[PDB]
DNA sequence: AAAAAAAAA
């Protein structure tokens, strides 16, 4: 009754007490008048408040939208729309576009207290309730208009008629429902004929979400939700994605209440009516010192040195790998030509030895310190299953194309364990994407390209339980070589006998089991941790906080920290794109021509594809001190490793 | 019942405006009638509006204080009203033929003056204009050159991907991008249903818009609305009118998908004399009618506000190339004069086939 | 449509 008008002062009130959201609201208004008429992006009417600054204005208002937000926001959305309404200024707008009549939803950020749960922890005392949710994208449903508002005209009366459409999902409060009938008579039988292009259309779309199974009970299967957005942020992230999402807990449906039951044991269905997505990603964005910070460490002379020792500190030499990996990385760019097709830019590596070698924990630790990467084993998969797969959806009823396991990765990098124990059939869908980087789907009357440009690193044993260096190495490895052609850089590892190492690595793996976890106690076990205090988060440059990366002092030369090689990483993956020269040109050429006419034994035979590996590396390395030029250098280092990857020192 | 809202558009001044374009309109005098005449002589098929004509005419008018508001706009925000608006304009401007015509041939009017000179002889009824109507009414967006003549802003075209197309473009008309990959048979249409009376005076017709259709059980004929039943009406195959229904499926180009995604998919509709104008394996730009398609078709009863969307086709650009099965053209003439100048052909062939192989 | 167990080649 007057408590919606009283709800609404007070929200504007708090809207007036604060000149942030004005400002916020008015920048977009002038943005989107200059987008109208002046020789494609329009910003959407959502604004984004912090419910911290509400708490400390007004208790009572904070704690009904945290607790029964159904009688709470719909008041707080027609205060915002109307002092939207008040300070908007348009004295010529247009016919179809002003009838749109956008309500300005909310998104809220701050702390959430013991209102920010896991999907397991969701039950029924959190029904009606304001919460935020943790987890991993699974699937997605299409993206289908629906109606909201439908526009009515009649010849005969030359006045324009609409009805509004609400349900269930449509609106926080239940109502009346409505049918989708089309009105097409008059009270007096005027015939009246609907007009698209008034009326009203919002995009939908259904997403479900699941627990991370890292944090799960012991012996149990990972359990997920559904969430439902639609309007804006209808088609943000894809599945394989860390997403934290806010919104509204509630139920649906009768659920058997009705005559429609046949047993006693009904239940009933709940969902959560999203109103925030944010990116988890377990941020991505430089400041300004970081930048002159990366110039700082670029301009020195041996930072690729320290940037390889960086990686994975707790393994034991391995030196060679790690620079491989640095390269791997921030491989080279890719070409494309009008005449010559495509050329492939990046980098993949394959390692070989004998057990007991330190082969899965890099492999670990490069799935951690990756931008984006996914885990496979070779015996736990399935070729055809791996590319892509045909499920039907249960609302549309048609069957639909499910991404596989290495499409999701695209731009990103693949890890394969147990590569040769892994399936000879499936082995060829592998050799189709090391191909061409696109697989092709011709099934079910489907006939799709669809593009997979990642990088592959794998890691096989040898036929025998250990290498026998006196043996062919075509004979040490069961894959055929026709896939083996395709890896840049092999490497084979052997752990050999030697009283000198091996009191050095006993004496490095004795000093890191003993470790303890910073002010935490060495009488008992880890114990899990709740999530970050803040549910949605966002004096310069004197005082190198984590710039210089050296956390503990053990050696002259320097080191940095995970973070800060990550920001390196992204800052060179977009921002340099090098050009080769003609002086490192000589170089490769002459290295190769000396490698391929040296006539002595080898790993494995030399071709005309192992240039343009040479090429791709002096271009990493290029890309690795930011510069836009390929210097002889970079070939030179480029052709020592090749010659240790190859011959060996 | 239903709340009354105000709109700034009124369709009188729009169809005055129309109909003095139509008739006043210089590009051979007015080209408008003289695509009349040729319909009206049973010798063209279809009818092709052009959205530039339109807007230049009502740019190079308003140098008079006279015009008041612009029609394109209009055209952009909603489009099936002026097709009918359009085919009434036509229906009451339609000139006399000024050429004979095998009369004979066209059973349907042969049929009707036999049904008018059963009825008018007592002195009848009053047939639907689509009954008589024989042409096709198509639509082509401007281009690009056409709004940068001018100020105002007035662009269209922009062919979109498949997923740029979102739930506000519902009714109006769009341009589309993509690779054809299914292409139907062609199969006939219904447009007006027409049932005999058993020898009952008129013979009762219909005409049925929708997707779904359903019969007639009894007839207004006078001896029919005699309180005893005279005849079963039936549906009679020659005297309804049918039209060429096509339907085709477009993929999304592999340049335009983000990272990471599944391309989508889009149906298109297409009748009229434009059908078997494409083939499956080629890229296109299509400019048709967005338009919202009911979900009852499933009959699920689910979804009360779920519906399904599709294009109905205005003009396509078949665009790719042209094979062509080596037609004689002058210039190939001169170009195969130059090769028997070049001399020993096929070594060059040779060094010119894949360069990039040494 | 796609994964998993069984007997015969
Ligand atoms: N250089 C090293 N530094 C530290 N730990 C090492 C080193 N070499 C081996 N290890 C240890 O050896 C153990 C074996 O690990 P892991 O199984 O990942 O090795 P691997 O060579 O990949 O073996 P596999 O062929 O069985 O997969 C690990 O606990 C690892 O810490
Ligand atoms: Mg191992
Ligand atoms: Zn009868």
């Amino acid at each position: 009754d007057a408590v919606f008008g009283d709800r609404v002062r007070r929200f504007q009130e708090f809207l007036d007490t604060f000149t942030s959201y004005r400002d916020s609201v008015r920048s977009i208004q002038v943005y989107n008048s200059n987008n109208a008429a002046n020789y494609l992006n329009i910003l959407p009417h959502r604004i984004i408040i912090s419910l911290d600054d509400l708490r400390e204005f007004d208790r009572s208002f904070w704690s009904g939208i945290l607790v029964e937000p159904a009688y709470f926001i719909p008041p707080a959305e027609k205060a915002l729309t109307d002092l939207a309404d008040s300070m908007d200024d348009v004295p010529h707008p247009n016919a179809s576009a002003v009838s749109s009549r956008h309500p300005w939803k909310l998104s809220f950020k701050g702390s959430f207290g013991a209102h920010a749960l896991s999907p397991r922890t969701l039950t029924a005392q959190h029904l009606n309730k304001l919460v935020s949710v943790e987890g991993i994208v699974t699937k997605t449903s299409l993206v289908r208009p629906k109606l909201i508002r439908s526009v009515h005209y009649a010849a005969k009366t030359g006045r324009f008629h609409y009805r509004d459409y609400t349900d269930a999902t449509t609106t926080l409060t239940t109502r009346i429902p409505t049918p989708a009938i089309y009105p097409t008579e008059d009270t007096e039988g005027n015939k009246l004929t609907t007009e698209y292009g008034y009326s009203t259309f919002i995009d939908h779309q259904r997403i479900t979400v699941q627990e991370m199974p890292e944090m799960a009970p012991a012996g149990q299967l990972p359990r997920s939700i559904d969430v439902i957005l639609d309007d804006d942020l209808v088609d943000k992230t894809k599945p394989g994605d860390r997403v934290n999402v806010v919104g509204v807990f509630k139920s649906l449906g009768a659920g058997g209440m009705n005559q429609s039951n046949s047993n006693t044991l009904i239940g009933f269905k709940t969902l959560i009516l999203g109103n925030t997505v944010y990116p988890l990603h377990a941020r991505q964005m430089l400041t300004d010192f970081d930048i002159r910070n990366i110039n700082k460490l670029s301009k020195k002379k041996d930072i690729f040195d320290i940037l390889s020792q960086s990686l994975a500190p707790s393994i034991y030499g391995h030196d060679h790998i790690k620079k491989a990996i640095l390269l791997m990385l921030m491989g080279g760019v890719e070409k494309n030509l009008e005449n010559g097709s495509h050329l492939r830019g990046d980098i993949n590596i394959l390692m070989v030895g004998d057990p007991s070698t330190a082969k899965s924990q890099l492999l670990r630790f490069v799935l951690n310190t990756a931008s984006l990467a996914i885990a496979t084993t070779g015996r736990g998969s399935s070729g055809v299953g791996l590319t892509a797969a045909v499920t039907t959806d249960r609302e549309t009823g048609e069957r639909r194309l499910e991404a596989g396991a290495m499409v999701l990765a695209d731009r990103g990098v693949v890890c394969i364990d147990e590569f040769d124990k892994m399936t000879d059939v499936d082995r060829v869908a592998i050799h189709e994407v090391m191909e061409q980087q696109t697989v092709t789907i011709a099934k079910a009357g489907i006939h799709t390209t669809l593009n997979a440009r990642c990088s592959v690193i794998a890691a096989a044993n040898p036929v025998f339980g250990q290498y026998d260096v006196n043996r062919d190495p075509h004979q040490n490895i069961a894959l055929p070589d026709s896939l083996l052609s395709r890896f840049d850089l092999l490497f084979v590892v052997t752990d050999d006998i030697n009283e000198i190492r091996d009191r050095s690595i006993s004496e490095h793996v004795l000093r890191t089991h003993r470790y303890l976890p910073p002010g935490y106690l060495e009488g008992e076990p880890v114990r899990e941790r709740l999530n970050l205090s803040l549910a949605v988060g966002e004096q310069a440059g004197a005082k190198l906080a984590k710039n210089k990366g050296n956390y503990n002092g053990t050696e002259i030369p320097k080191l940095v920290t995970i973070p800060f090689l990550r920001k390196y990483v992204q800052y060179a993956k977009e921002r340099v794109i090098p050009q080769l020269t003609q002086e490192a040109i000589n170089v490769i050429v002459k290295n190769y021509t000396d490698l391929r006419n040296d006539d002595n034994t080898k790993k494995s035979p030399i071709t005309a594809r192992t240039l343009e590996t040479l090429i791709r590396l002096a271009t990493a390395h290029a890309k690795v001190r930011l510069s836009k030029t390929v210097n002889k250098v970079d070939a030179k280092v480029a052709a020592n490793l090749l010659r240790f990857a190859l011959l060996g020192e | 019942a239903l709340p009354s809202i105000q709109l700034p558009v009124d369709y009188n001044n729009l169809f005055n405006e129309i109909t003095d374009f139509l008739v006043t309109f210089k590009q051979k005098g007015p080209k408008y009638m003289a695509m009349l005449q040729k319909v009206a002589n049973r010798e063209l098929n279809s009818v092709i509006i052009d959205l530039d004509d339109i807007l230049q005419y009502q740019n190079e008018k308003f140098l008079q204080g006279t015009q008041a508001d612009d029609l394109v706009s209009a055209i952009q925000q909603n489009a099936n009203h002026f097709t009918e608006l359009f085919c009434r304009a036509i229906d009451n401007n339609m000139p006399l033929p000024t050429k004979e015509i095998d009369y004979k041939d066209d059973v349907l009017d042969v049929i009707l003056n036999q049904r008018r000179l059963r009825n008018e002889r007592m002195l009848t009824e009053l047939f639907p204009p689509n009954l008589t109507r024989r042409y096709f009414l198509y639509f082509k967006p401007l281009s690009q050159n056409c709004a940068r003549r001018y100020r105002k802003k007035a662009i269209s075209s922009k062919p979109l991907s498949v997923r740029q197309i979102k739930g506000d473009f519902l009714g109006q008309l769009i341009t589309v991008r993509g690779i054809i990959t299914r292409v139907s048979d062609v199969k006939p249409a219904v447009e007006v249903i027409a049932y005999t009376c058993d020898q009952c005076g008129y013979e009762v017709f219909q005409e049925v818009n929708s997707r779904t259709f359903t019969p007639l059980s009894e007839c207004t004929s006078e001896e029919c609305s005699q309180n005893q039943t005279k005849g079963q009406l039936f549906m009679s195959t020659r005297a309804s009118k049918f039209s060429a229904f096509q339907e085709c499926k477009i993929q999304e180009l592999s340049q335009q998908v983000p990272v990471g995604h599944i391309p989508r998919s889009l149906n298109i509709h297409v009748n009229g004399t434009l059908v078997r104008s494409l083939s499956p394996g080629d890229i296109v730009d299509v400019t048709g009618i967005f338009l919202p398609a009911p979900y009852t078709g499933f009959k699920a009863l689910k979804a009360g506000l779920l519906t399904e969307t599709y294009l109905e086709a205005q003009f396509v650009r078949q665009h790719k190339k042209k094979f062509a099965s080596f037609s004689l053209t002058s210039d190939v003439e001169e170009r195969v004069m130059e090769l028997i100048t070049s001399g020993d052909v096929y070594n060059r062939l040779a060094k010119s086939i894949a360069p990039e192989i040494y």
